[PDB]
């Protein structure tokens, strides 16, 4: 997006009846922090939610 | 028995990905420790360099 929310503000967004290929976003080399907890990043592309 | 030094360069972002048990774009294709790696990981700013 071209703005982002305020964090007082912060937006959600419904992600929904759709596919993730998640192995996208996490070796992307964009992004300086992606840190996961109760799920382990390489196992997500396995799961539903 | 023998020590064996490994040594590149990666951005400083990429530094937490050099540890045993990490995964990211250089963790997963281009270094690799084992989950139970024995040793040190050394680094420093190079931008001088």
């Amino acid at each position: 997006a071209t703005k982002f929310a305020s964090v007082y503000a912060w937006n959600r967004k419904r992600i929904s009846n759709c596919v993730a290929d998640y192995s996208v976003l996490y070796n992307s080399a964009s992004f300086s922090t992606f840190k996961c907890y109760g799920v382990s990043p390489t196992k997500l592309n396995d799961l539903c939610f | 028995t023998n020590v064996y030094a490994d040594s590149f360069v990666i951005r400083g972002d990429e530094v937490r990905q050099i540890a045993p048990g990490q995964t990211g774009n250089i963790a997963d294709y281009n270094y690799k420790l084992p989950d139970d790696f024995t040793g040190c990981v050394i680094a420093w700013n190079s931008n001088n360099l």
